[PDB]
């Protein structure tokens, strides 16, 4: 309820102020007178997507520290971060981070 | 009285960002052996007002061939997200108390790139499209390390609740516990908002401009809450408010200082910077901050 | 089985039908696939939360990660096809025929 | 690609198949399918050219749609019963969705359209892998839930696959499309006995895998992808052509060859369940597969086609690389009929 | 103490629902008052709609979304 | 001189002061002169609900002491 | 299939504990120390019977024991307890940490009296 | 087909996530824990065909707990009859159901 | 030994970020298995009561189970207080 | 009762799905899918899945649809089935999600291997030659 009302107020104020900005100077009269598709940017976007997926895997860490199985969770988190570093290293050594 | 609270949150931010433009020209001017605006108003105090009036009265140059839909949607989304980022923050008490406030801010920052994408696509120009693609790639690249650093820092907090950051830093700032993460976080917040040395790129222009400066001030507030924790007394929150605002002002003046001090990077240079210096160190420090509470038996309480 | 589940299943069916139409623009095919996985995420999350089955709170995350990886793979394939022909039109993939 | 990367990708494909085969949780089976799909694409696109890219994108689209349908079936099954184990399906609608997804993965009719084009686009090694190894996981999943399948739908798609393969193989001159239609027909034969006996399905799978391995390895040895190119094989290596003719006769179900075993056992098992009409139609339709096998044998070994002058240089050279197990596969696909009662091992 | 209060409150709500149900369904021919939908006689925790089904909308909405919407 | 930048910084400081102080004052005003009660974890939400049902005026912040136990 | 049996509204009548959450939190430690036996009897019956309708008498007993505890508190240590729960009610999180002084006052008062 | 590697080696690769009543973290119970437990204990060691034919009562109760079709049907019928009576005008809700009651802790 | 020292000295120059990253990661991997406070962290996690401790039905054969919380029987938390 | 807010959100979800399923002007289809994803996130959040809804809204919207738009730019009844009790002093969803590192070792292993293989596959496919 409160969050819905806050978002609605933000959107309403932004819309009102942008529209008055776009319409206040529209009342007075004036004159009123490709291909390249670089591959590197796509690789940057795909690398961002994959790293974002691995980050999403890393996100439940603050709650995983209270499990009473500390050794197993530490091993698994270190494993995830090690494979993240391995992905970065593989893309580094295969000339995937060049311009 | 919730609408009154919402308005008393929204309006002062716009006034602050309106007077932040006057403070930026003054600080830069004095760093350049000159003065800022000191004619319009007793000390340039009316300069922000004059600029706003002139901008809202100047003709808008609609491309006459662009898609009007995305053209009008982009500033709405930008300003709405910039204003929404403010609600979660605790100064000392948040307008809305969220359990996953930090995650909410991360999600909003993730959305923030759609305005750039839509403005670049609807501009009806190939060069503007190239610039927009370049900016979007830089933004997503740096938000990666923002997220990783943020979770590494929160590993000492115990949750995603923003109010818990005040309790965590009751005796000592988080700056002393992990300063390298703070350094990389500050540089990443520089790169996120397209501030020098990373600034590689009438109405709608005014709207976009307001959104950027509100994002700058919000980044400063989040950084101040995260790394320089002020002591909060439940029977007098005004002290916490004063300390938090002073720290935010100092950090914003620090961005202005950094703008006045340095040249700018190339694009390949900033991509190499991130992907080959910040990401490896961020991963190593994330491993270290995962291991440290277990090694020292200092796991934070909440679960 | 209440009406919300029926609405989500209808959304999944609509996304599947839109995928199987192919007016043009393989990018729209990928968009339909991602709509299908989003519908799957929503409906599985609702099932898991309603029954208080604590241990399957993992599964939506796994589904999201795997489907986004598949999305990246499909995007790469689309980019290669476009670089081959200059456009992502469906009818340009007629070299192989039954 | 790099041999290390190729070996890692092949191991990932095999590990995804094994993960499907050994897991008891539906999510893990879905994960195995996703892993197999993810590692399969570079193997198909190993030799980069527009045809391989088109085949890879067609295969990706089909498999992604099938995986989405399978995930939806799993979620519906979970909704109507809080179970994740691969057992009785527990729901009529969920079962129908799952059966179509597995048929799309296998290429059963009417979801057969992608197999010939994907096989034609890819090379012979990728075709071998796709037509042999990529059938284990869906067939194992179908076997695990064979007590839940509606016999009408399974038998309908099986008979449709047999008819479609028989008719579509008659029109082909390319060898890879012939092999694809043969695979479709054999899949249709395999899935017509799941409602009654899964051991027959596994026996047919083993026999077909052996025969297909022998045929693809022979085709790789004599590097021909068209009928006319294979018609030049007698002028250099007639033994290969004779072995290929024997293998083709075996693949047509002619006794006393090995290929007669699966059809014989499936007919006998289906007759035990008071089913008479369908085995008769199935044999009548397999006659078409035998016909185009005979046409290939006529063009290959039983007659001598004209040659070219430049074969004289090829007469002077020997194959640098010899494929191991080719001899074993030929013998196993030719002369194992007397060992038929060994199927009781639950192969 | 909270457990005891919760049990008493739930039982009271169930009893009031039973009383109003007995009053309302008096003229329905095949209806049975207070009939279970389970074959077992084991106690089953009631749903949200079993306790507030006949109550007003404001407290239905409260008991459903108050904790979620409280920020 | 450099202190001529101070007026703008002071205006910014007051503008940034307004939100937090306003929120704290509204929280004290609408919660009976005390801090707004926070409810994560669904147990202290039940505490708030019980307080509201005990007060008798449908407000949780109306605190019932030992005088009400008779 | 079957009829669900429910106790009458008379069986659910009991003198309720009409103190708020802050008072309960302030008195919780001594309440658990003193009223342990009826509470544990009730909770053992609750996890053994798995039925609320089988545990009403123990609920009435725990209500009575809590009432006796609070009557003793009112009789002997009214004002230190009042100040302590005034603390606990002021805070938004109801933290014990903020006025350990009043906690010490209440603790020494109850130690001297009861 | 199915190669039971887990049962051969006692590995428990994925069995922990199969059912509601299998060792949830912090001992958090499923909504239909008792019904599924009863159904599983009924059908153990009996085989699929016999489990389906003989343990139908437990599975029916489990499905009723899971989807609550019968309960929602009964509540909808009760509410519909109440609406019909209040539209006709022979029934008035008590103060308990009109918000005028006295709440209890 | 000389080759490794030369490699480390050459990597510390012109590549300090990677050297620091590898050092920090290796230390984070190695040290937890050697620190004695990880068992303390596990024990602290054990002592955090999230659930209600359900009492046991007394049958006269449980001398180790306390009858009241103040009884000496049962686990103690004096070690946590001393920490 | 807000006139079945869950029902309204579900209808908006289905309408958005019909909107982008017509496949007009893939940028507009992406906009429709963004709206549908936001509505689904709202549904999950209103149901009680705060963390999973935030995962939708962050990962899906801000990474995957953003990459989709980037690539495109390069080219030319309720409230009744609910529970009765409380959860304790924590959220069951967070506990179940965090159990991934203590219970789901196998899941973590297979997912990490799949992600690394996906990185390698993307590199190999995009080499070209
Ligand atoms: C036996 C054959 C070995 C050779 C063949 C290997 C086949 C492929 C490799 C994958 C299999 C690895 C086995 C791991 C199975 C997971 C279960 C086992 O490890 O026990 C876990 C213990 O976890 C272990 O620490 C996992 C360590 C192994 C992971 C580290 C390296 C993994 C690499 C494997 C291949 C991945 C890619 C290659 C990387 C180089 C369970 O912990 P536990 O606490 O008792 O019980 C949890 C339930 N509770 C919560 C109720 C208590
Ligand atoms: C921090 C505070 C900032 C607040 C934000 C900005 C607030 C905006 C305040 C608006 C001030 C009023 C501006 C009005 C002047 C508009 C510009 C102008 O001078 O136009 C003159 C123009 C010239 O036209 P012609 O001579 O006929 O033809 C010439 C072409 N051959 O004449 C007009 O059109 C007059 C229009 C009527 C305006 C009268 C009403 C004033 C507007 C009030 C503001 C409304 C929104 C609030
Ligand atoms: C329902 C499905 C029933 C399946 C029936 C299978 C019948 C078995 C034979 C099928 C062959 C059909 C294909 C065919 O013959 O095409 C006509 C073909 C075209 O020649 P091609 O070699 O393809 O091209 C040469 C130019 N490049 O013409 C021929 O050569 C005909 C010569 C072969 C005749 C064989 C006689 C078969 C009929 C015998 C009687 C029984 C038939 C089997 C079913 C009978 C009904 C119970
Ligand atoms: C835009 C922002 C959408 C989501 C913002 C709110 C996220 C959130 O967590 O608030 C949920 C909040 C409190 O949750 P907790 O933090 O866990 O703690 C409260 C209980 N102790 O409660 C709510 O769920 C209220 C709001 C839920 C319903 C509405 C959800 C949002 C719906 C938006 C639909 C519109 C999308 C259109 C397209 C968007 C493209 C950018
Ligand atoms: C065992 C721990 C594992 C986990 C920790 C790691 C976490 C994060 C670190 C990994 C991130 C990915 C690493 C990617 C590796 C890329 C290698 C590379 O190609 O770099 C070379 C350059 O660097 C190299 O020479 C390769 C690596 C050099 C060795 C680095 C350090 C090796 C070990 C040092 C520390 C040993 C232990 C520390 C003990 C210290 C005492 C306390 C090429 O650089 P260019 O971009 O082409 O620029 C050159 C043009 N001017």
């Amino acid at each position: 309820m409160n969050i819905m009302l806050t978002l609605l107020t933000n959107v309403t104020l932004a819309s009102l102020l942008v529209l008055i900005a776009f319409w206040l100077p529209q009342l007075n009269a004036y004159s009123e007178k490709r291909l390249p598709f670089s591959m590197k940017f796509f690789l940057v976007a795909i690398t961002f997507l994959l790293f974002d997926l691995e980050i999403a895997l890393l996100l439940p860490l603050p709650w995983a520290s209270q499990t009473n199985n500390l050794k197993t969770m530490l091993t698994m988190a270190l494993f995830l971060l090690i494979l993240l570093a391995a992905s970065l290293a593989y893309e580094w050594t295969q000339k995937g981070l060049e311009w | 009285m919730f609408m009154i609270n919402i308005l008393s949150l929204i309006i002062p931010i716009l006034l602050a960002v309106a007077f932040l433009t006057l403070v930026e020209r003054k600080v830069l001017g004095y760093m350049q052996l000159r003065k800022g605006p000191n004619v319009v108003g007793p000390y340039g105090l009316l300069q922000p007002i004059a600029d706003a009036l002139k901008l809202f009265t100047k003709e808008p140059l609609r491309p006459a061939t662009s898609s009007i839909s995305m053209f009008i949607i982009a500033p709405i989304l930008a300003l709405s997200l910039a204003l929404t980022m403010w609600v979660p923050l605790p100064m000392p008490y948040p307008l809305i108390n969220m359990n996953l406030g930090v995650l909410f801010m991360l999600a909003m920052s993730s959305l923030a790139v759609y305005s750039i994408l839509w403005s670049g696509w609807a501009s009806n120009s190939k060069y503007a499209l190239i610039g927009a693609l370049r900016a979007v790639a830089q933004t997503i690249s740096y938000e990666v390390t923002l997220a990783i650093i943020l979770l590494s820092v929160l590993l000492m907090n115990g949750s995603y609740t923003l109010s818990t950051l005040i309790t965590t830093q009751e005796h000592i700032w988080m700056i002393f516990t992990s300063w390298p993460l703070a350094m990389m976080w500050f540089i990443s917040t520089l790169a996120e908002t397209n501030r020098a040395p990373f600034d590689l790129t009438a109405g709608p222009f005014a709207m976009f401009f307001m959104a950027e400066y509100a994002n700058i001030i919000m980044m400063n507030a989040f950084t101040a809450i995260l790394f320089l924790g002020a002591s909060h007394d439940p029977h007098t929150p005004e002290l916490y408010t004063i300390n938090f605002v002073l720290k935010t002002l100092a950090l914003t003046i620090t961005f202005l200082w950094i703008r006045a001090s340095y040249p700018r990077f190339r694009y390949d240079q900033l991509m190499h910077l991130l992907w080959k210096s910040f990401l490896p160190l961020t991963l190593a420090l994330c491993m270290w901050h995962i291991s440290l509470p277990i090694m020292t038996a200092s796991i934070p309480p909440q679960s | 089985m209440p009406l919300v589940y029926m609405n989500i299943i209808m959304a999944f069916a609509i996304a599947l039908a839109g995928l199987l139409m192919y007016r043009s623009h393989l990018m729209s095919s990928l968009l339909c696939l991602e709509g299908m996985m989003l519908s799957l995420f929503i409906m599985s999350t609702l099932i898991i939360l309603n029954t208080h089955f604590t241990l399957a709170n993992m599964m939506p995350i796994i589904l999201l990660v795997f489907a986004a990886c598949e999305a990246a793979l499909g995007l790469s394939l689309l980019v290669m096809v476009s670089n081959t022909y200059g456009t992502d039109y469906v009818q340009n993939l007629n070299l192989l025929q039954c | 690609m790099n041999p290390i990367i190729y070996t890692t990708l092949i191991m990932t494909v095999m590990s995804g198949t094994m993960l499907v085969m050994i897991s008891s949780h539906w999510l893990l089976i879905w994960i195995g399918f996703e892993m197999n799909l993810l590692a399969m694409i570079p193997v198909l696109m190993k030799n980069f050219n527009p045809r391989a890219t088109e085949a890879a994108t067609k295969y990706f689209l089909t498999q992604a749609t099938a995986s989405m349908m399978l995930m939806m079936a799993i979620i519906i099954n979970l909704l109507y019963s809080g179970q994740w184990t691969i057992t009785k399906m527990f729901n009529p609608v969920a079962m129908t969705m799952m059966t179509m997804a597995l048929a799309m993965k296998l290429g059963l009719s009417p979801f057969h359209f992608w197999v010939p084009e994907v096989t034609q686009g890819i090379s012979l090694q990728a075709g071998l892998l796709l037509l042999t190894w990529q059938k284990l996981a869906p067939l194992s999943v179908l076997c695990q839930i064979s007590q839940s399948i509606n016999p009408n739908l399974m038998l309908t798609m099986a008979m449709l696959s047999i008819l479609i393969g028989g008719w579509g193989g008659l029109n082909q001159t390319q060898l890879r499309k012939i092999m694809a239609y043969s695979s479709i027909a054999h899949m249709g034969w395999m899935t017509a006995v799941l409602p009654y006996n899964t051991t027959m399905t596994i026996l047919n799978l083993l026999i077909y895998i052996t025969m297909t391995l022998a045929m693809f390895m022979l085709l790789i040895h004599s590097s021909a992808t068209t009928t006319l190119s294979l018609s030049h094989t007698w002028n250099k290596m007639p033994v290969i052509t004779s072995l290929m003719m024997v293998t083709l006769l075996s693949m047509g179900g002619l006794p006393p060859l090995s290929g007669f075993m699966p059809k014989w056992m499936i007919i006998q098992e289906m007759t035990k369940n008071e089913s008479i009409i369908m085995p008769t139609l199935m044999a009548m339709t397999a006659l078409l597969n035998l016909y185009f096998y005979m046409r290939l044998a006529y063009s290959s070994s039983l007659t001598m086609f004209p040659s070219t002058n430049n074969m004289k240089m090829k007469w002077q050279f020997e194959h640098t690389k010899q494929m191991k197990l080719l001899p074993t596969m030929i013998v196993l696909s030719t002369l194992v009929l007397p060992m038929t009662p060994a199927l009781s091992s639950l192969n | 103490l909270f457990q005891a209060e919760k049990d008493r409150r739930v039982l009271q709500m169930l009893r009031e629902n039973l009383e109003e149900e007995a009053i309302i369904m008096k003229d329905v021919p095949d209806w049975k008052v207070g009939e279970s939908v389970f074959h077992t006689t084991r106690w089953v925790t009631p749903m949200m709609g079993e306790l507030y089904g006949l109550r007003t909308n404001e407290e239905i909405l409260s008991a459903t979304y108050g904790f979620i919407w409280y920020t | 001189m450099w202190f001529e930048i101070l007026p703008g910084i002071a205006v910014m400081a007051a503008c940034l002061f307004i939100p937090g102080m306003a929120t704290a004052h509204i929280h004290k005003f609408t919660n009976g002169g005390k801090e707004k009660r926070v409810a994560h974890f669904s147990y202290q939400w039940n505490l708030m609900e019980r307080d509201r049902r005990i007060s008798g005026v449908n407000r949780y912040h109306v605190t019932k002491g030992l005088e009400n136990i008779d | 299939p079957g009829i669900v049996e429910l106790p009458t509204l008379e069986d659910l009548k009991v003198q309720e504990v009409k103190v708020s959450s802050s008072v309960l939190k302030a008195a919780a430690h001594h309440y658990g120390a003193q009223c342990d036996k009826p509470n544990k009897e009730f909770m053992l019956c609750r996890w053994e019977e798995k039925d609320p309708r089988r545990c009403l008498e123990e609920g009435k007993l725990v209500n009575q024991c809590a009432l006796d505890f609070f009557r003793q508190i009112k009789r002997h240590c009214a004002e230190p307890f009042t100040e302590y729960w005034t603390c606990i009610d002021y805070s938004g999180l109801q933290l014990f940490r903020h006025c350990r002084k009043q906690q010490a006052k209440f603790d020494e008062c109850v130690l001297d009296k009861l | 087909p199915f190669f039971d590697v887990q049962k051969r080696l006692g590995l428990d690769l994925d069995r922990w996530m199969t059912i509601q009543s299998a060792e949830q973290p912090h001992k958090i119970p499923g909504r239909c824990h008792a019904f599924e437990k009863e159904w599983i204990e009924c059908a153990h060691g009996i085989g699929g065909i016999r489990a389906e034919k003989e343990c139908k009562i437990e599975f029916d109760d489990f499905v009723e707990c899971l989807l609550r079709q019968k309960t929602m049907k009964r509540l909808s019928a009760i509410k519909r009859q109440r609406d019909k009576l209040i539209k006709e005008g022979k029934y008035t809700p008590p103060p308990h159901h009109l918000g005028k009651e006295d709440p209890r802790p | 030994a000389g080759r490794i020292a030369s490699f480390l000295k050459n990597a510390w120059a012109k590549e300090p970020v990677l050297v620091a990253s590898f050092a920090i990661g290796g230390l984070a991997i190695i040290l937890p298995s050697l620190s004695p406070y990880t068992n303390y962290a596990i024990r602290i996690n054990r002592a955090t009561p999230y659930n209600y401790p359900v009492p046991l039905r007394d049958d006269g054969n449980m001398p180790d189970v306390p009858s009241h919380p103040q009884d000496p029987q049962g686990p103690s938390l004096e070690w946590l207080k001393n920490l | 009762m807000t006139m079945y807010i869950a029902f309204i959100l579900s209808t908006i979800f289905v309408i958005g799905f019909v909107g982008f399923s017509s496949k007009p002007s893939p940028i507009y289809g992406g906009l429709g899918l963004i709206v549908s994803g936001g509505v689904g996130c709202g549904i999950v959040l209103n149901f009680g899945g705060s963390f999973l809804g935030l995962m939708v809204f962050l990962i899906y919207l801000g990474g995957m649809l953003v990459v989709f738009g980037y690539t495109t730019a390069m080219a030319t009844g309720d409230w009744v089935i609910y529970d009765t009790g409380d959860s304790g002093f924590f959220s069951e969803e967070a506990m179940g999600i965090a159990a991934l590192y203590s219970y789901g070792t196998w899941l973590v292993i297979v997912t990490g291997w799949s992600l690394l293989i996906g990185v390698v596959v993307i590199m190999e496919i995009t080499r070209g030659n």
